[PDB]
């Protein structure tokens, strides 16, 4: 059977579709989502770690001279240093006074735990959405995933479901997109190749494993102190562990739509925005005969009490009379009240009751059991709670009935001034005619 | 067979043969510098609906 | 020093990018592409290949009855047949005539060679470009590779260069992108879940390491004939093969811009479309001072012999008068011509060759030698082959100077047509104002 329905994407809301079929029962279904993850694709820019200053023990040319040998590290430095005139403990090092060289030699290479502690920069982009759905309709309940989009089609009961594309194309990631352990930042890293000492990215590496470094961290070189043996060198500190203690809070903490942000893969869960067409084909098993359904008639509507809370705090009776015993199908064709269950026994006694959820103070949804009709009508009222723990079971509507008490005294005044106007109109008209009559 | 070549050029291959790319010069029976009418065949032989 | 300069993506072309630097003698740059490629993101989709219809022995139940067990199989099949009586070659099978049922099974597995044999489903988005270039100037010359956007810089002799991003979106795969060994067809592959029997996706697999194995082939059990043991069965055949022996060319013979698609990974490369935007970082260094650079005078262009082909098939004799031997940088100001050599040798007999592609009856560009000026002008001839194999290396520009033969007709004519109309204008001007006086 052929049937379209459009759901929101809200985590925990009963969800119900109604399939009117020709020659059977109706049936309502309950679309259940236990869980969306937007999962965005990750293009990897380099790697940022701590880096690792290696200075070697310096050569010292006791009474000779050397010259600065050119090698292939990133930020290499090399500098020869004369009349040089070091000491140890147990006296000086050097045998002539200022004929003397130390070669001083230092660079940066990628840290032994940047294979463990390093930061990852990603462009973010095309963000795929897979959600979790329930369907539990007649006498089967059941559970599937599938990828939201009108181009996957996932086996439920001999039924073939398809999620048809996500209304929003938004996105909390932005483009650039840097991810350390299991916290995820929207930062403009440099591009690579650009990077400044002292901020993120100083050094950069394209891959874990890859050979070529790019470092950038200012490193200096000075003469040694008279009679010392240090290697003086003056460096900007790691960019890397300024960004750690300068971070802040990640992207969990400011996701709109109450996402939540996990890694490994980086993904986007549970958002709630948007809805999620749906296109339904149920066989013709799962529907029941009018002939095996009971009839139902004179179905009358009437509300002992009703709270538009978030909850399903209005309560309807509604009185009937049928033929055999049997499982009805109810629904709300308004979104102004969404019944809490979907079917209802129905017996010999003609009296059942139904719990709604709403928001208005004077709704007006029309119920369906089976294949009868009804109107309900209630007055609501402002509930006891200013805070709940849980979300809105309704659909927020606050619009009153047309018959409402507030409508009703508007349509009074109304009809009062519009009587006034329209008989000043005919006095005019009148007027007018007798005046073009003389 | 016959090919179309232009200015943007063909390539063509043929069994296993490596491609062969061929790119068609600015060839015409006009004259370049010589009487007025000699230049409108010029410009006429390459590009025609624009010269015409 | 900071330059900005724009060229064409055509590989074996080389740009002449000249820096006017104020202080310092005129530098010509050889800007060289040598291969791009534009590399799409791939996301898989499903794996596809020849499936295997497994038919085990059938259980031939002698003088009893069995009942069908449902089983977890893909396109699982499973009839049981009364009344059978089998026979081998000593005789028959079973005891009882009639009282005798057969068991019969069937299942579609994924073959032991969708391992090695199997077509993947993907979507290519976000197209990332990545070109080699050469760098020759001055003293040096060097090849790199950088990826063609506004984030990217590479370091060559002392030199920051970043190609800033492809002029254009373009791309030749289609969204729906299917990949066999080296060919890459454009093709509209059923989505995942919703295959038809007998065409391209009637098995699909998500992975090669996936358990679940989706399968739509259509299979039918029928009862065996009498007293032969065969387990009948009809099945559509494999759309993996039909597809095999129908896909017909890959994208490798429709790709626009004769662009070359290779696989590992599915790649595009040596399209000719687009411009590539530079931006130059050249120290002073690589600079020459005027002082110690030739000082040139007196620069006239005569033009012996010229003809507008793809090659340099113009020539160029320069007349000047230097002071001291070495070597000047030579630019076309114009995109009319393009001149061959970025540098030639300047010595005491004051006259230099120079070759230059044009492609207009009567160019006129300008040619700086050192800091001196002149104007070319030439009367170039039409070629003398229909058909050459290799790309044009001028700009293309087939506008006739202003000067040019056929210009100095159309403006003879012109300007004769408006000697007469503004005679034409004086005299009527005069009448008038002669009629205004009287
Ligand atoms: C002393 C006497 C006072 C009488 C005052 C007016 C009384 C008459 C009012 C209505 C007459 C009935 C005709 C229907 C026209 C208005 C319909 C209406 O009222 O609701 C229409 C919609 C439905 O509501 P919803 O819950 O689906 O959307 C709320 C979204 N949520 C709750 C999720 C945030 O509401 C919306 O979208 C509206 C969203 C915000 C609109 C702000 C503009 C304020 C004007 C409203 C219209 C009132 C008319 C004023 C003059 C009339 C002359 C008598
Ligand atoms: C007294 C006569 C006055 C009547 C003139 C009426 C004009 C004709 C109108 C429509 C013609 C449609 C064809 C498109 C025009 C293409 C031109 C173009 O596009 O020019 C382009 C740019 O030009 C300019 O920058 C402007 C300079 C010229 C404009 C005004 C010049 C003054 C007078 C005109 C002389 C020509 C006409 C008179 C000769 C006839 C006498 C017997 C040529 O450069 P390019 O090689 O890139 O072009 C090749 C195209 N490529 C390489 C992209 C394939
Ligand atoms: C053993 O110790 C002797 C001490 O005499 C070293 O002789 C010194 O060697 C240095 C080598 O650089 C020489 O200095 C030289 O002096 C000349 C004249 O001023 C000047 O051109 C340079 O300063 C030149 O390097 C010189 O032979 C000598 N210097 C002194 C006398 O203090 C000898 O090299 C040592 N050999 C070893 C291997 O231990
Ligand atoms: C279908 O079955 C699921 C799983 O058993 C039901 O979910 C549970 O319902 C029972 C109460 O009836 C409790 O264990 C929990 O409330 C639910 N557990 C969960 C959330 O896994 C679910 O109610 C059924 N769905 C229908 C029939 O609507
Ligand atoms: C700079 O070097 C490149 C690479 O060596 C030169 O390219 C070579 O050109 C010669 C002709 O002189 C060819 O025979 C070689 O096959 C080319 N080598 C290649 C393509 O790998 C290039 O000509 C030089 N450019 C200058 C001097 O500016
Ligand atoms: C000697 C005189 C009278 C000859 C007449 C000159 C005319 C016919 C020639 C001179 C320059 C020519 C143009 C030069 C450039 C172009 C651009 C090209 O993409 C199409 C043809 C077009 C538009 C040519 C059309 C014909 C043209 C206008
Ligand atoms: C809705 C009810 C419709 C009935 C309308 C009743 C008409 C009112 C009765 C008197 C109307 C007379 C007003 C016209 C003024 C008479 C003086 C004049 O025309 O010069
Ligand atoms: C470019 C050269 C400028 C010189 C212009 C010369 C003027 C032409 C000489 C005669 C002009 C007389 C035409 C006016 C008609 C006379 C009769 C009348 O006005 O009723
Ligand atoms: C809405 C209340 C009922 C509607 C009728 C209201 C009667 C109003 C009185 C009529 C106006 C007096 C008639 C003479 C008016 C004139 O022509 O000057
Ligand atoms: C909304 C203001 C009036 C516009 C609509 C005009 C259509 C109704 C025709 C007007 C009445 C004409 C009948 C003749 C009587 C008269 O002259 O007053
Ligand atoms: C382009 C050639 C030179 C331009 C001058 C052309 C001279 C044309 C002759 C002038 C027109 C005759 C004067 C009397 C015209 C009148 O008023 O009727
Ligand atoms: C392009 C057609 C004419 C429009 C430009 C008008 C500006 C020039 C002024 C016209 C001439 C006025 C001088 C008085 C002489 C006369 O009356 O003819
Ligand atoms: C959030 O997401 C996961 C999987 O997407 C789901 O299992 C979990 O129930 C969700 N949490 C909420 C809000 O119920
Ligand atoms: C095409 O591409 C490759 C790499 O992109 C390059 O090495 C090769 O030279 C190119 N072929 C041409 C057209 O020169």
């Amino acid at each position: 059977y052929e049937h379209t329905a459009t759901i929101p994407n809200v985590v925990g809301f009963p969800y119900k579709a109604h399939i009117e079929r020709n020659g059977f029962s109706p049936m309502t279904l309950q679309l259940e989502v236990l869980g969306t993850s937007l999962e965005p694709t990750l293009n990897l820019e380099y790697i940022t770690c701590e880096y690792k200053t290696v200075v070697p023990s310096p050569y010292i040319k006791c009474c000779g001279t050397s010259e600065c040998r050119s090698m292939e590290r990133p930020d290499y430095q090399c500098q020869v240093y004369t009349g040089v005139y070091p000491f140890m403990w147990g006296g000086a090092y050097c045998f002539c006074d200022t004929e003397n060289t130390q070669l001083s030699e230092a660079y940066v290479d990628r840290s032994d735990v940047c294979k463990h502690d390093h930061a990852a920069a990603y462009k973010a982009h095309t963000a795929a959405m897979k959600a979790t759905i329930r369907i539990s309709y007649g006498n089967l309940n059941q559970t599937t995933t599938a990828f939201v989009n009108g181009e996957h089609t996932v086996t439920v009961g001999g039924s073939r479901f398809t999620f048809g594309p996500i209304s929003t194309a938004w996105t909390p990631f932005d483009n650039k997109i840097v991810v350390y352990k299991n916290d995820v930042y929207n930062q403009d890293f440099p591009p690579y190749g650009s990077g400044q000492p002292g901020r993120f990215g100083d050094i950069q590496s394209r891959t874990v494993e890859s050979k070529d470094l790019y470092a950038n961290t200012a490193l200096k070189l000075s003469r040694p102190s008279s009679g010392t043996v240090h290697v003086p060198y003056t460096q900007t500190p790691s960019g890397f562990k300024y960004w750690l203690k300068e971070r802040g809070t990640s992207l969990n903490d400011k996701a709109p739509f109450g996402c939540v942000i996990k890694t490994n893969p980086v993904r986007a869960e549970n958002c709630a925005v948007g809805n999620i067409p749906v296109s339904m084909d149920i066989p013709d098993t799962a529907f029941t005969r009018v002939i095996d359904a009971p009839a139902v008639t004179n179905l009358e509507c009437q509300v002992a009490v009703c709270t538009h809370s978030s909850d399903f705090g209005g309560i309807a009776t509604l009185t009937f009379k049928t033929d055999k015993p049997g499982k009805c199908a109810v629904h709300s064709h308004s979104n102004v009240a969404t019944i809490q269950e979907a079917a209802v026994d129905i017996k010999t006694d003609g009296k059942i009751t139904l719990h709604f959820s709403t928001a208005s103070a004077s709704p007006a949804f029309k119920v369906s059991v089976c294949s009868a009709k009804t109107t309900c009508t209630a007055a609501c009222e402002p509930p006891k709670d200013h805070i709940v723990p849980y979300g809105a079971s309704h659909n927020n509507q606050v619009f009153p009935d047309m018959s409402g008490t507030a409508m009703t005294w508007v349509q009074r005044v109304a009809g009062g001034l519009g009587g006034l106007t329209l008989a000043a109109v005919a006095v005019l008209i009148l007027v007018t005619c007798v005046t073009m009559r003389r | 067979r016959t090919i179309p070549v232009t200015e943007d050029g063909i390539e063509y291959r043929w069994g296993n043969n490596p491609p062969v790319r061929l790119w068609a010069q600015l060839t015409t029976e006009g004259k370049p510098h010589g009487w007025p009418h000699e230049i409108i065949l010029y410009y006429y032989g390459l590009y025609p609906a624009a010269t015409i």
